[PDB]
RNA sequence: AGCCAGGAUGUUGGCUUAGAAGCAGCCAUCAUUUAAAGAAAGCGUAAUAGCUCACUGGUCGAGUCGGCCUGCGCGGAAGA
């Protein structure tokens, strides 16, 4: 099982996505999260800082 | 060769569909079984063939008496058309002046470089007649690649400094991408046509066509499927470059600090829509990956996750065309796929107006419990473009529902708005309004509000004996003249809504509404009503009614 | 060829012709107006 | 006169210039342009007035010469 | 009855403004040019164009046509 981290998602059945572990500490059973921007998501939608993360890329600006 | 054959058929129905100013330089010899041969029109002789087949020898020959007549017309026509866009040669046909033969061979190679008239010659290849005098044309009329102008371009900058794609051995490296194919035993192979510059094979090139900079790995030579390697990329030929990822198809390359003469040319439509279903999601990764691979090296062909079904679509140009893609996938590629159908876009709506549905939701037994009591007044609304697609207006005035429940019932409300429990699809035109209720102190939590009023969306809901609606999509198409009526009863008879026709510069094109779920497969079938010169372009419109046959239909 | 046990004229180029006893009826326009005996 | 080459019963309201989506095959269906009618249209019913349900002939030759004789609001 | 003829104007007459224009129907079911012609019986049209007919001119040269009442027949009518 794997948490889609950050805000909302795209994701549904079929989307072949990168995993790599951190448990959640709160939702049990969960061991893993989901690299956002990999191989089938998107990364987050206006994430201004902290944005290596969330595969948001560098702001235009 | 074959019966009813006619040469002058062709040489006229060129005119009168294609109005191509038809310059026969050759005319046959004979019919089915007499074709023996073709006359010569730039020499005024004739050419005789050897044994049936096999074109062994040419036997250089003169004119048959029994064509002599109409040769020496259409001849005096074919030099009547040596000089009709040049006013020198015009006073040598004007003093009837004796042409140079190899000269008037250039005049008109000027013309077919500008574009308007082309060579028209018979011969039938199975017979092997007709076909090296077509091939002694191919040069002594066709251009080359410095016979046509350097291409005008872009660079990379603003005014992008419009050049020319020179095929001089001394202009910088260009050249396009035209073909792009992945070889089983060697690798992708891609095709390219050099259009400036040289190069060995090896050379970092700078795709500015997407700013992409890349190698090249060997340079080969496509003969049909043998691989010829090649060292120097001489300019103005064609051949096969491999080891490339970044480089798709209709791309230019160039490395020597000369931007992109770069156009763009593929813009076809997807008309054709299906649905394919692989066995064994296992097998359907790899037909992800399968797809992924096939569909991005050929250009129209496209694939869709749709939105609202989640069904993998498959986008193609024609019938044929999706027939073989597929057929490629088991064979080739390994990928057992069984072709669905499209799913549909339905919408429930209401049709009536309840007035008092309520919704309690009371469960004490002790302890901590819930209460709510709410009622609304679902209406339908104008299935305006308003984005509220349902439209809410708070109508508490004495003060019985805490300002802290509102988000909760509406959310209630709204997270039934999307179920549809006519049918489970989503809801849409609502008229929904909240007129009273009735709060019970602590044992009352925000939860109890979003199922109430949900179950209370029900009743009314139920009291609304609720409706579909299919979308409709708006459609646009083209023919000719004859085929008019044809057209239209066709789509009348999909259950469409006709809205307007016109007539234009040859085409009659029509304006109608129709629902979506029958245009499953439409174009296939205008184009066989319309002796395939016909084809449309069709997009969302509106919902609009269900019908009722189908709405019991519809029901899974 | 419908074989309706009771033959009637459908439209001006329909006629009834007695050949054989048989009732025919023969139309010079609309062969689907072309029935027997009845 | 001009026997079946072009003739159609047509024109309800002479108070509109470019009848593309409304006429269009009206008249279309044999073998007149649209853009060139509502010009030959200016050429002489814009002198009556413009606005008015004006019936008008419509003549048409095979020489591609189309024109049109009006008359008054039916 | 056949053989040569014709079979018109406002007029696309509204509306449900998509458009039913003699030909989907509702409405009316006009008045004129009138040897005659209905603002229409039928084939043909998304909606037109298109092809004929009623009625009427001549030719031609004599009987012709539609119901009612009954007689006797035909079809309906396929088994080991």
């Amino acid at each position: 099982t794997s948490y889609i981290g950050g805000e909302g998602h795209n994701l549904q059945e079929h989307s072949v996505i990168l995993i790599r572990g951190g448990r959640v500490k709160d939702l049990p059973g969960v061991r893993y999260h989901t690299v956002r921007g990999a191989l089938d998501c998107s990364g987050v939608k206006d994430r201004k800082q902290a944005r290596s993360k969330y595969g948001v890329k560098r702001p235009k600006a | 060769d074959r019966m009813g054959a006619n040469f002058l058929k062709v040489v006229n129905q060129i005119k009168t569909r294609l109005g191509a100013n038809p310059v026969p330089l050759q005319l046959a010899i004979g019919a089915e079984e007499h074709f023996t041969g073709v006359v010569d029109l730039v020499k005024m002789k004739a050419i005789n063939w050897n044994d049936a087949d096999q074109g062994v020898t040419f036997e250089y020959e003169d004119i048959p008496a029994d064509m002599v007549e109409l040769a020496n017309e259409w001849h005096q026509n074919l030099i009547e058309s040596a000089a009709e866009a040049s006013e020198e040669l015009m006073e040598k046909y004007l003093g009837g002046e004796e042409l140079t033969e190899a000269e008037i061979k250039g005049a008109l190679r000027q013309r077919v470089l500008n574009n308007e008239i082309i060579l028209v010659t018979c011969g039938s290849a199975f017979k092997n007649k007709g076909v090296q005098a077509m091939l002694d044309a191919v040069i002594d009329y066709l251009p080359s690649p410095v016979d046509v102008p350097a291409i005008n371009g872009i660079l990379d900058d603003g005014k992008d400094t419009p050049a020319e794609r020179h095929a001089s051995d001394d202009e910088p490296f260009s050249a396009l991408a035209f073909k792009i194919a992945t070889d089983p035993f060697v690798g992708n192979l891609t095709f390219f046509r050099v259009y400036s510059g040289v190069v060995n094979s090896g050379d970092t090139v700078l795709n500015s066509v997407k700013a992409a900079r890349e190698r090249f790995g060997r340079i080969v030579q496509m003969h049909a499927n043998k691989r010829e390697e090649i060292k120097e990329v001489r300019a103005g030929d064609i051949a096969a470059a491999i080891g490339l990822k970044d480089v798709t198809t209709g791309d230019t390359l160039c490395d020597p600090d000369a931007p992109i003469i770069l156009e763009r040319m593929e813009f076809p439509e997807p008309v054709i829509s299906i649905a394919v279903e692989p066995k064994t999601k296992a097998d359907q990764e790899k037909m992800g990956l399968a797809l992924g691979r096939l569909a991005k090296e050929d250009p129209s062909f496209r694939v869709w996750t749709d939105e609202e079904s989640n069904q993998t679509i498959i986008a193609g140009m024609g019938e044929l065309h999706l027939d073989i893609i597929v057929d490629r996938m088991k064979r080739e590629f390994n990928v057992e796929a069984n072709v669905g159908k499209p799913q549909v876009a339905y919408r429930e709506t209401i049709r009536q107006k309840v007035t008092d549905v309520e919704g309690k939701h009371a469960k004490q037994s002790g302890g901590r419990g819930q209460y709510g009591h709410v009622v609304i007044d679902m209406y339908p609304l104008e299935p305006g473009s308003n984005p509220k697609g349902y439209e809410f207006i708070n109508d508490i005035k004495g003060g019985v529902i805490p300002g802290e429940y509102i988000p909760a019932v509406d959310k209630g409300i709204q997270e039934q708005l999307k179920a549809g429990p006519l049918a489970g699809y989503p809801v849409v035109d609502m008229g929904i309004r909240l007129h009273f209720g009735s709060y019970h102190d602590v044992d009352s939590s925000e939860l109890a509000f979003k199922l109430a009023a949900s179950i209370a969306f029900k009743e009314g809901f139920k009291k609304a004996k609720p409706v579909l609606l299919e979308p409709i999509m708006k459609v646009e198409v083209e023919t000719p003249e004859e085929n008019t009526g044809d057209v239209i009863g066709d789509l009348s008879r999909r259950r469409g809504m006709l809205k307007g026709q016109e007539s234009e510069v040859t085409g009659v094109k029509i304006h109608a509404e129709v629902p979506l779920s029958e245009m499953f497969g439409y174009a296939t079938q205008l184009r066989s009503l319309t002796k395939g010169r016909a084809s449309y372009t069709m997009e969302f419109l509106k919902y609009d009614e269900a019908p009722s046959n189908v709405a019991q239909a519809v029901i899974e | 060829m419908k074989v309706r046990a009771s033959v009637k004229k459908l439209c001006r180029n329909c006629k009834i012709v007695k050949r054989d006893g048989v009732i025919r009826v023969i139309c010079s326009a609309e062969p689907k107006h072309k029935q027997r005996q009845g | 006169a001009k026997k079946v080459q072009a003739y159609v019963k047509l024109q309800v309201a002479a108070g509109m210039a470019n009848p593309s989506p409304p006429v269009g095959p009206a008249l279309g269906q044999q073998g007149v342009n649209i853009m060139e009618f509502c010009k030959a249209f200016n050429a002489k019913t814009d002198s009556i007035e413009k606005g008015l349900p004006i019936p008008v002939v419509i003549t048409v030759y095979a020489d591609r010469s189309f024109t049109f004789v009006t008359k008054t609001p039916p």
